[PDB]
RNA sequence: GACCGCAGCAGGACUCCGGGGUCAGCAGCCUCUAGCGCGGGAGCGAACGCGGCUCAGGGAAGUCGGCAAGCCGGCUCCGUAACCUCGGGAAAAGGAGUGGCUCUGACGGCGCCGGGUCAGAACUGGAACGGACGCGGGGAUCCCGACUGUUUACUAGAAAC
RNA sequence: CAUCCGGUCGAUCCUGCCGGAGCGCGACGCUCUCCCCAAGGACGAAGCCAUGCAUGCCCGCUCACCCGGGACGCGGCGGACGGCUCAGGACAACGGUUGCACCCCCCGCGGCGGUCCCUGCUAGCCGGACACCGCUGGCAACCCGGCGCCAAGACGUGCGCGCACGGGCGCGCGCCCCGCGGGCGAGCAGCGUGACGCAGCGACGGCCCGCCCGGGCUUCCGGGGCAUCACCCGGUCGGCGCGGUCGCGGCGCGCCGAGGGCCCGACGCCUGGCGGAGAAUCAGGGUUCGACUCCGGAGAGCGGGCCUGCGAGACGGCCCGCAC
């Protein structure tokens, strides 16, 4: 709001940033729209600055579809995680099986900061873009260090 | 014959040792000058070429493998040194250039590129029919 | 047509798919309009401010910002509005070039005329930040409506600490 | 298509003019022939105009007909020439009860 | 500036000290200092030389042979083969920019001071920039010698030594 | 639906492969008194096409040296259906599973059917303006030359209920979670307010919303070989804005941050690579092929662009490049 280092502001676009000006009172500072399958929102996430209009909590995103679980490994790219899903695929001719695996995007909001090894919920979505179609909701981190052992939760 | 037609001598400026554009869709990119027909050579003369001189000429390693190796007839449509018709108009062409022609006159391949002369399409008859434009 | 297609970009593991077909009607693109804003008629009479209305899938009729000058405004905190020639585009944000041919784009920050809106300072001080921009002639707003798809030059009034922190780049930078 | 020059050339075969304003000496077999226009007015609106009645506006009087006793296209086989009935291009643009 | 070449001979003779400016430079091109106007002068601008300059179009077709001219070049930045004694080739080859202004950033000392080097931008020049000067043409092979070196001072600088 | 046997030797007992033996599909050859049902230019030629046909149907508006049979055109709708071939295409096409609260749609079908008017008004019906034709033009054809009248269930101007009503705006719920109803699984729609504004149709008033429908994306799980292809991509990969599209989107276009994906084989290369429903032969377990019915995808010599439309980058639509 007073900081000018970003060329441009930014801003939740449901409430006018005019609506409010002087003695705030009765308005509502924050657009929330709750999500669907009822998952628990952290109050963490209800208050802030964070607009992230790709977060569904928050901003104009909601979700449509089955939610499928993974892992973290990376957290590098702004704001977005790639989550590893494990499959095990049955083959006939040899009824042993084969772990082929996926690494899916989504998108993460600072609202529900990631560490490493956590089983993060992807919920099917809006396609957002190029590569990205999914966003977090539930972040369960596990201690130490999680590996791998190719778990499909 | 097959050049038919009365032309009168306008400035000739491809003698040979010169590689003229080809713009037939033949497939040619480029002919090397070897003689102008009808030369009667002075003593030390290199044999000239103006805009519509029928010219034997060799397509080089850039063109079609079939047609290298060979001497073709070929007729100049375009030559880069100012020309005066009887007109009296100053004429120069952008790039020098030839089409392949059969004694008869019929070309090697149907399109011909860009610009056509106007001492091109007298001489030669199918030149003139498929010019794009006859400048 | 100018096509849109996910084939054409690459794979995210940098494949180059050969694309399956040619390109799709459905899937075609049209020509960025670069819109015309005008400081002044004055003697000249050639421009006027004209809209587009362009053929597209299944019919539906889209108003496009061919040449829009004429602007209107709604006081956020009033609720009440004016309409009048904005006075050119200022903040593209995008970039600076389309600031100079007066390119008008989805809420871009623009220079706003006061020729309807002066009647604000009758009310005692109500913004008196805007008092001081409505009475110049020269305020700040974003056009807050879809130019190219719709043809809208309807827009809010800039209020808030993020009229201040656009003001802040508005006034030396 | 290719299209000709407005601007004439040498050509013979083809070329069409009109008289803005021819004066005198119309000639006999030529622009003094004056022919009436066959399809005379068929409509209302015409018919409140160069059909006769102008300031009429809408019609009280609704049908005017110039009657066409012309037969219709071929007729010699049949030989009822008896039966050249007086129709008229049909009268129409008129508010009737059915409207 | 007088030595030695028959001589007051565009020749040969060893060092000392060596300002500024453009520039990488004890270079080239100008310049203070310091010297000084040479076996004379005037016409006339023919042939023909001698020392340059340029040429429409094509270009080695000229010739014993690209002889000679010409092309290229400075700087920055990418891009840099085959081969190979892996050290080279390699500046391979092949591109892009360069001017003047208006400026912004990096570095030694604020209490004032260092030094111009580099980047990064705008704005403008008949569509011009190493604008004079200094300053590689490039690639494909083959034949001899490995090469750095030495040579018949006054006809052979090599494959010879 | 669970099988053999001729062959290494002087013999034997083996491993091991060669060969028969069974069975389907096409050639080929030898051949046919039958009768019935029947595939049929798929096979390194998605090579070239001569010759005909392959999407046509009704005149509201007929005034045509006719008749009750009506030419013609303007219009109306269909030729985006089908038929055909699998060339291209390897996280694509393709089968099933999600959603579209990221979305368009003609036919039909069930609701709605107020539409201010500034202006002109005839608002119980206003225009002028084209074909057909009439008359006379060219060329070797193609190709369609002028003029003259003339009508629309043709095309256009415009009356009509400012809770006008076109979109699109601008703007207005919340109060730490969750339930309420027009609501959903999901605070989504709608309404109100303020500014515009000119969508209706309408000269025989049909716009609108649904339902279906056919698309358009999309989520998962699948979806050839090759490592004598190991590191690859550079809009590449995440955001941040914006344009553009029926529409989400790197899809584009700016702006940034350095990402992406990989031995569980990335990227690359090749394919006489359309996938599936299926088909073949077999105990199980398999193996092999999927071009031909059907289903989806493509493509009409080859690349591009564009029109018309509600939908095509249509190809017995167009226009260009390239061949012929």
């Amino acid at each position: 709001a007073e900081n000018q280092h970003e060329r441009a502001y930014h801003k939740q676009s449901q409430i006018f940033q005019g609506r409010f000006l002087r003695k705030d009172n009765a308005r509502c500072l924050r657009f929330y729209k709750s999500i669907g399958m009822g998952y628990h929102t952290p109050i963490t996430a209800i208050n802030g600055t964070y607009i992230d209009k790709k977060c569904p909590f928050t901003g104009n995103v909601s979700i449509r579809g089955r939610i499928l679980r993974g892992v973290v490994h990376s957290a590098k790219m702004q704001r977005s995680i790639i989550v590893r899903r494990d499959y095990l695929h049955f083959v006939q001719k040899y009824k042993r099986y084969e772990r082929r695996h996926k690494h899916v995007a989504a998108h993460l909001s600072p609202c529900f900061r990631v560490k490493e090894g956590d089983i993060v919920t992807i919920g099917e979505c809006r396609p957002l873009s190029k590569t990205i179609r999914f966003n977090v909701i539930k972040v369960e981190p596990v201690s130490e260090a999680a590996k791998k052992r190719f778990s499909p939760f | 014959s097959g050049g038919i037609g009365n032309k009168f001598r306008i400035s000739c400026g491809l003698p040979v040792g010169a590689v003229i554009n080809c713009a037939d869709n033949s497939g040619a990119k480029s002919l090397n000058m070897i003689a102008v027909k009808n030369w009667k050579g002075h003593l030390n003369r290199f044999p000239k070429a103006s805009v519509g001189d029928m010219v034997l000429i060799t397509v080089g390693r850039d063109g079609k493998p079939e047609l290298r190796r060979k001497v073709t007839p070929a007729v100049v449509v375009r030559q880069r040194k100012v020309w005066r018709r009887k007109d009296g108009v100053w004429i120069y062409f952008q790039d020098n250039a030839g089409v392949i022609i059969n004694p008869k006159g019929e070309l090697k391949g149907s399109s011909i590129t860009g610009p056509v002369a106007k001492e091109a399409a007298d001489r030669w008859p199918k030149i003139s029919t498929t010019a794009e434009c006859v400048h | 047509g100018i096509t849109h297609d996910k084939m054409y970009k690459r794979s995210k593991t940098g494949a180059v798919q050969g694309k399956w077909h040619k390109k799709r009607k459905y899937n075609l693109g049209r020509q960025p309009a670069n819109t015309k804003l005008i400081v002044k008629v004055t003697s000249k009479k050639n421009e006027g401010q004209k809209i587009s209305t362009i053929r597209c899938r299944g019919g539906n009729i889209k108003r496009r910002a061919l040449r829009l000058s004429h602007g209107s405004f709604a006081w956020g905190s009033a609720d009440i509005s004016h309409k009048a020639r904005i006075l050119q585009v200022v903040y593209n944000s995008t970039s600076n070039e389309l600031v100079r041919t007066n390119t008008l784009v989805k809420g871009c920050v623009v220079q706003i005329d006061s020729a309807p809106f002066k009647s604000a300072l009758s009310n005692d001080t109500l913004d008196k930040e805007i008092l001081d921009q409505i009475r110049g002639d020269h305020i700040l707003a974003r056009i807050s409506s879809r130019p190219g798809q719709v043809g809208t030059a309807d827009g809010y009034i800039l209020e808030g600490p993020e009229l201040l922190f656009y003001q802040k780049k508005l006034a030396p930078k | 298509k290719s299209i000709r020059g407005c601007i004439v050339g040498p050509d013979l075969h083809a070329l069409s003019v009109v008289l803005v304003d021819a004066g005198d000496k119309t000639l006999p077999g030529l622009t003094d022939v004056v022919v009436p226009k066959r399809l005379v007015p068929k409509r209302a609106s015409k018919i409140r105009r160069l059909f006769g009645l102008p300031t009429t506006k809408v019609d009280p009087k609704d049908q005017m007909l110039v009657c066409e006793l012309i037969k219709e296209l071929g007729h010699e086989v049949t030989l009822k020439n008896g039966e050249k009935k007086l129709k008229y291009p049909k009268v129409q643009r008129v508010v009737t009860d059915e409207k």
